[PDB]
C-alpha cells in the first residue's frame, strides 16, 4: 500500500493531476562514465480527489 | 605502423629483421583498451587483440 497527498494552510488540499514512480536498482559499480546505471522503473497516474 | 582493412576487412605487411631472437608481435585495432568503467565495475566489452 502506498498513498501521496498535497495540503498547506488549516489541512486545505489542492486539486492536481500527479505522476508518482517508485523506480529501484541493485549496485552501483556501473556509472565510472556508463549509461543506464540505475536499473529498471515503475511509473502511475492519476488526479487527486 | 597503421593500415586499413581492405575488402573483406584484411591487411597484408612486411617488417625489416634486424634484433636478437625471439620477436613478439601484436596488433591492436578499434579502442585500444577499456579506460571508462574499469576496476570497479563488474560487466564490459571484453572484445579480444
Ligand atoms: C598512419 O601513419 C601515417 C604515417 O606515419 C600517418 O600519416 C601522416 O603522413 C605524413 C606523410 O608521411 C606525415 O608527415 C606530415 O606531412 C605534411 C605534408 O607533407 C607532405 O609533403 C612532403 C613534400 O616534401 C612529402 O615528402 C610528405 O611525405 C608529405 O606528403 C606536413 O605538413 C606535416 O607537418 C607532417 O610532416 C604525418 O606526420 C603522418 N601523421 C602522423 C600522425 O604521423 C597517419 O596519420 C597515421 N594514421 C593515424 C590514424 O594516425
Ligand atoms: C492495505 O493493504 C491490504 C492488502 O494487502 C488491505 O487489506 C487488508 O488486509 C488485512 C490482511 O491481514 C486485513 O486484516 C484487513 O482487514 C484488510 N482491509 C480491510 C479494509 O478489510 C488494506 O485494506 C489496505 N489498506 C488501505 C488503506 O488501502
Ligand atoms: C631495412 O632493411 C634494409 C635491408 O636492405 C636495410 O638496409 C635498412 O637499413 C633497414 N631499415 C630499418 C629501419 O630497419
Amino acid at each position: 500500500n502506498v498513498s501521496v497527498c498535497g495540503l498547506y494552510t488549516y489541512g486545505k488540499p489542492v486539486p492536481g493531476h500527479v505522476t508518482v514512480s517508485i523506480c529501484r536498482k541493485y549496485s552501483d559499480a556501473s556509472d565510472c562514465h556508463g549509461e543506464d546505471s540505475q536499473a529498471f522503473c515503475e511509473k502511475f497516474s492519476g488526479q487527486l480527489n | 605502423s597503421n593500415a586499413t582493412t581492405d575488402e573483406h576487412g584484411l591487411v597484408q605487411f612486411s617488417i625489416n629483421t634486424t634484433n636478437v631472437m625471439g620477436t613478439s608481435l601484436t596488433v591492436r585495432v578499434n579502442y585500444k583498451d577499456r579506460s571508462p568503467c574499469y576496476g570497479y565495475q563488474w560487466v564490459s566489452e571484453e572484445h579480444e587483440e
